[PDB]
RNA sequence: GUGGGAGAGGGUGGUGGAAUUCCCGGAGUAGCGGUGAAAUGCGCAGAUACCGGGAGGAACGCCGAUGGCGAAGGCAGCCACCUGGUCCACCCGUGACGCUGAGGCGCGAAAGCGUGGGGAGCAAACCGGAUUAGAUACCCGGGUAGUCCACGCCCUAAACGAUGCGCGCUAGGUCUCUGGGUCUCCUGGGGGCCGAAGCUAACGCGUUAAGCGCGCCGCCUGGGGAGUACGGCCGCAAGGC
């Protein structure tokens, strides 16, 4: 109980996991869902269908606060990314924009062994 | 394939090298805060060089962007 | 750096005649200009090591010409020497 | 002597009286190094790209004075001294490359 | 000599924004993370995800190019100072002053050594989780030296074009970087490709020769034993020649 109807919906897929939080106009959370919070455990996080339970538990336990319109921040490149925008899409909650503000790093810390090579 | 217009042919004769005119400068930057290539800026290589110097110049000073987000998707 | 005056200036004060700019001293005069305010620039940056090369290849080039003038005329050569103040 | 354009960003919220006071301050290294000042452009103040000391805007200055270049350096370190002043950007002038023209 | 030019060539100081980590505040709650799948691990002392602030170290996205500079190693944010090389035009000066270069001397990626400093991220060793017939490995969670700075050592390498330096001579086509011009195009320097003659065992090379020639240096002489042993010289050591 707060009553907000109108913020931030952020989402943060990873190869491994999607995961959502919906904040308020100045960004601070409101509620939040993942692959976790819904049944799924181990890889199946990861799921693009993992992505839209995650996306949509989200969106209701936002909905339960009046919100009414969100604008979506997409983050990383992990499978259903944008099965996370489709769900916040038909998930009653009216999406005003997307814009993806995935982090890049103008070249600073050595990438993890698993992560290395350019070009 | 690099089509539509020429970030050049679609401007005046300016000053490459004026760090301050962020009205003309600002055009040779992308949606996001990024340095538009040879083959979008319509530039020489010669040109181009002196473009990137005085882009990061106004970058720097304040007048144009590093990095912007990238809107709609 | 050395500006156009400071050039000028030596090659003046050591032409052989007026307007000579390529003579050997007038070269050797320059070049003890050059690795003097190169040889100061690395007392300082002694780890500009590139630039050093430079030095060398001046150093050697000198040599050059000074082996070249004594043995064509001792004098001019005990001459130019004596003025720069070169030798040992 | 070489001519330099020293570009410099202040506080956009200086009062008519603070304002003056800093904007002097810079005339006054400028003589206490060998600058010349040869013209101003007092753009005011615009709108930054990014927040540069918190704010969305600065007050641009400018000037395309002579001077020493030994001193160059030393100058505009002193000149960043104030902490109204946010941003000491000096170049070395050059001639304008065209283009597209 | 004079007048012009391009450049991540070198040294010094200063400085900018993105990101990672950490700490502070807010908000918020049950997981996060990771994999082929997992577990270790981290989280109700409240993590992950989100917003604000602060500290710090290291590296410089886009520009970026088959691009440029350097003798090689190698060199990329921006600004200033200090400094090397080099290219073009003018034909002005000297008047063969040239080329090469045993020994010497200087430079010389990484790792490594000494002293002091720094330490975000990464990560030999090492500590764990998996995997496997085993797994002193690959994958996963950690993590020390080190990776960074100053100063001094070390002197190696697939230090490679696996192609020593200079000079003259012998079709072109084409793209490109950088000068000069009466600016299709001409002329000079550099970077690519294909290819005349020619060369080459073949592959290929071919005005950036591996062609035609001259000068000088270095090197080779079947494989293993062996880059070993001995001697010497060098190095704090590792070890180098
Ligand atoms: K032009
Ligand atoms: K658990
Ligand atoms: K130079
Ligand atoms: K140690
Ligand atoms: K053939
Ligand atoms: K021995
Ligand atoms: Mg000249
Ligand atoms: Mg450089
Ligand atoms: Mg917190
Ligand atoms: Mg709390
Ligand atoms: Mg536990
Ligand atoms: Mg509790
Ligand atoms: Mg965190
Ligand atoms: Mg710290
Ligand atoms: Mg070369
Ligand atoms: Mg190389
Ligand atoms: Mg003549
Ligand atoms: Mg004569
Ligand atoms: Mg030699
Ligand atoms: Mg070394
Ligand atoms: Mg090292
Ligand atoms: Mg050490
Ligand atoms: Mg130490
Ligand atoms: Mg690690
Ligand atoms: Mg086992
Ligand atoms: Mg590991
Ligand atoms: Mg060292
Ligand atoms: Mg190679
Ligand atoms: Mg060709
Ligand atoms: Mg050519
Ligand atoms: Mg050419
Ligand atoms: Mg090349
Ligand atoms: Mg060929
Ligand atoms: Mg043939
Ligand atoms: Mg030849
Ligand atoms: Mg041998
Ligand atoms: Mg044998
Ligand atoms: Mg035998
Ligand atoms: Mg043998
Ligand atoms: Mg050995």
């Amino acid at each position: 109980k707060r009553q907000v109807a109108s913020g931030r919906a952020y989402i943060h897929a990873s190869y491994n996991n999607t995961i959502v939080t919906i904040t308020d106009p100045d960004g601070n959370p409101i509620t939040w869902s993942s692959g976790g919070v819904i049944g799924y455990k181990g890889s199946r996080k990861g799921t693009p269908y993992a992505a839209q339970l995650a996306a949509l538990d989200a969106a209701k336990k936002a909905m339960a606060y009046g919100m009414q319109s969100v604008d979506v921040i997409v983050r990383g490149t992990g499978a259903g990314r944008e099965q996370a925008i489709r769900a916040l899409q038909a998930s009653g909650l009216q999406v005003k924009s997307i814009v993806d503000d995935t982090p890049v790093p103008h070249n600073g810390c050595r990438p993890k062994k698993k992560f290395r090579k350019a070009s | 394939p690099s089509r539509k217009a020429k970030v050049k042919a679609t401007l005046g004769e300016f000053d490459l090298r004026d760090y301050r005119n962020v009205e003309v400068l600002k055009r040779f930057l992308s949606e996001t805060g990024k340095i538009l290539p040879r083959r979008r800026t319509g530039l020489s290589a010669k040109e181009q060089r002196i473009l990137a110097k005085t882009i990061k110049r106004a970058r720097i000073l304040g007048l144009l962007p590093f990095t912007e987000k990238l809107v709609r998707k | 750096p050395i500006t156009k005056e400071e050039k000028q200036k030596v090659i003046q004060e050591f032409a052989r005649f007026p307007g000579d700019t390529g003579s050997t001293e007038v070269q050797v005069a320059l070049l003890t200009l050059r690795i003097n305010r190169l040889s100061e620039h690395l007392k300082v940056h002694k780890k500009d090591h590139h630039s050093h090369r430079g030095l060398l290849m001046m150093v050697g080039q000198r040599r050059r010409l000074l082996r070249y003038l004594q043995r064509e005329d001792p004098e001019r050569y005990r001459a130019l020497i004596e003025k720069l103040g070169i030798r040992g | 002597m070489r001519r330099y354009e020293v570009n410099i960003v202040l506080n956009p919220n200086l009062d008519q009286s603070q304002l003056a006071l800093e904007k002097e301050i810079i005339q006054r290294a400028l003589e206490n190094y060998g600058a010349r000042v040869e013209k101003v452009e007092e753009l005011g103040l615009r709108r930054l790209a990014y927040p540069i000391a918190k704010d969305p805007q600065g007050y641009f200055l400018w000037y395309q004075v002579e001077m020493p270049e030994d001193r160059v350096n030393d100058l505009a370190r002193e000149l960043r001294i104030r902490d109204n002043v946010r941003r000491v950007m000096v170049v070395k002038s050059q001639e304008p490359f065209l283009a597209n023209a």
